[PDB]
């Protein structure tokens, strides 16, 4: 699986442009993209890690806030 | 040094590649020019008439930097002998063609384009390469960096990306290029290597004592590791310090008295 | 509040990063979109920084070297 | 072990007379916070380095501490 | 005095230990400033623990917590 190319262009160009970034050059969309999978996989490795000290199958979105405390 | 003469051959092989810039520049303007492989050496030709020539004989290193992960793709030459074009002398010749663009603040068809003019390049430039090892016999060979033996580094004050090749620690995307001849190397000897630090300072020493040291600095502490294993995979002896050393200094007093110096022990006061 | 990316392309990456630990999680809809919500904050701040970088280097384009500046002041990896 | 200990607790008395306003402070403290900032400033430093790396500079310049502490959230 | 907490060399030494190779001479303040506010926020933060306990002593144990807040 692949789904880190379904975050589109234009959403990173839309995300950009509420950063203020005014231009933009090509080879930021695989950084980007490959950014964010490192963010997102440390939250969701956190988050996990509540989920199961409280013995549960399923992640709270009680577990996720608690994770972005940790990042 | 002078070189040879370019032997020139007019007949069915000529292998030739097209759109290429030459670093560095024989102006202040890009010439935009097309490269040539001839019977001894490397023809040039640029639009304006201005004609550079390399011999295989003096190609030192030869790098092939892939496109992948780029905004450019090269052919980089480390010359055995600097030659002289422009005003100046020069070790390194490259040529490069450009791969990317700028967006202002989703085509799909234009992305295809995009994939395909990346196709075509790095055939384009893999077809050619096949051929001018072919024409030497395997004798001049296309060293191709390993991307995942890569760091990030400030040799030259910017902060680059360097990669070891068969021979070579490079980077030849940035002008001016970094090549480093792993045989001519006598030590590697890292600085600020210590806890809460984030940052060390990688110092390369030579076995020709009379040669400045190369640094490289700010290098993430995570790289620390992978790097001291590519240099033992090279034979290259390395040692660690938390302070930062004064090698011209060393150097110095080293290339002043290269005999006393190894009754100290040599390199031991590194520890 | 926002949410600049769309919603289905964002959950199929949380899924799939779902793999690679219990292999049976399931997620509530709440928790994908604190997720989401997270993220996208992320990536727009890390922008700023970015943008920010390109400034001091006296351009106005970002590049790959102004986030991997950014994100090595902010201790990222 | 970087920096010198009797100025360094000059200013943390000089400090330290805005607060309680009456405070003495015991000597492994005072020893604590040197430490504490020592670490600071190299890292600071660090960071710094970077930035005037990024605009091909070898020196730095209180353009670069500034954009550090910018991106570490430190004053906006 | 004229100098906070920092002589020159001390920057100096600081800004060489982070892999700084050169001083523009406006370092110095702007490195005395910083700190400054960073040693104020520690001291702040620490001596609130030292009064949410009742101590009008402020031990090095006040100042590792004061640390974990930043």
């Amino acid at each position: 699986r692949d789904n880190i190319q379904g975050i589109t262009k234009p959403a990173i160009r839309r995300l950009a442009r509420r950063g203020g970034v005014k231009r933009i050059s090509g080879l930021i969309y695989e950084e980007t993209r490959g950014v964010l999978k490192v963010f997102l996989e440390n939250v969701i490795r956190d988050a996990v890690t509540y989920t199961e000290h409280a013995k549960r199958k399923t992640v709270t979105a009680m577990d996720v806030v608690y994770a972005l405390k940790r990042q | 040094v002078k070189q040879d003469s370019l032997v020139i051959n007019l007949n069915r092989s000529n292998p030739k590649l097209k759109d290429l810039y030459i670093r560095p520049n024989i102006a202040q303007k890009r010439m935009q020019g097309s490269l040539e492989a001839h019977v001894n050496g490397f023809r040039f030709t640029s639009v304006r008439g201005d004609k550079v020539d390399i011999l295989y004989n003096n190609i030192k290193h030869a790098l092939f930097q892939p496109c992948d992960g780029e905004m450019i793709i090269v052919l980089h030459f480390h010359l055995k002998n600097a030659i002289m074009f422009g005003k100046k002398r020069h070790t390194d010749v490259q040529f490069y063609t450009e791969v990317g663009e700028i967006t202002t603040d989703d085509d799909l068809y234009a992305e295809q384009m995009e994939r395909e003019m990346r196709h075509k390049l790095k055939t384009a430039f893999k077809n050619f390469i096949e051929k001018v090892e072919a024409l030497t016999k395997e004798e001049l060979e296309f060293e191709v960096p390993f991307r995942d033996l890569g760091f990030n580094g400030a040799p030259y004050r910017s902060t680059c990306l360097l990669q070891p090749t068969s021979s070579a620690l490079v980077n030849a995307t940035e002008w001016p290029p970094f090549v480093v001849t792993l045989d001519e190397v006598e030590l590697i000897h890292f600085e600020r290597v210590q806890f809460h630090l984030k940052n060390f300072d990688m110092v390369i020493v030579y076995k020709d004592y009379s040669k400045k040291v190369t640094m490289i600095n700010a290098i993430p502490v995570a790289s620390l590791d992978p790097i001291k294993e590519w240099l033992n995979s090279c034979d290259l002896k390395y040692t660690e310090g938390v302070q930062s050393l004064n090698w011209t200094k060393i150097m110095k007093t080293i290339v002043d008295d290269p005999e006393g110096f190894f009754e100290q022990g040599g390199w031991s006061f590194l520890e | 509040t926002e949410l600049l990316i769309r919603k289905l392309p964002f959950q199929r990456l949380v899924r799939e990063i779902a793999q690679d630990f219990k292999t049976d999680l399931r997620f509530q809809s709440s928790a994908v979109m604190a997720l989401q919500e997270a993220c996208e904050a992320y990536l727009v701040g890390l922008f700023e920084d970015t943008n920010l970088c390109a400034i001091h280097a006296k351009r106005v384009t970002i590049m790959p070297k102004d986030i991997q500046l950014a994100r090595r002041i902010r201790g990222e990896r």
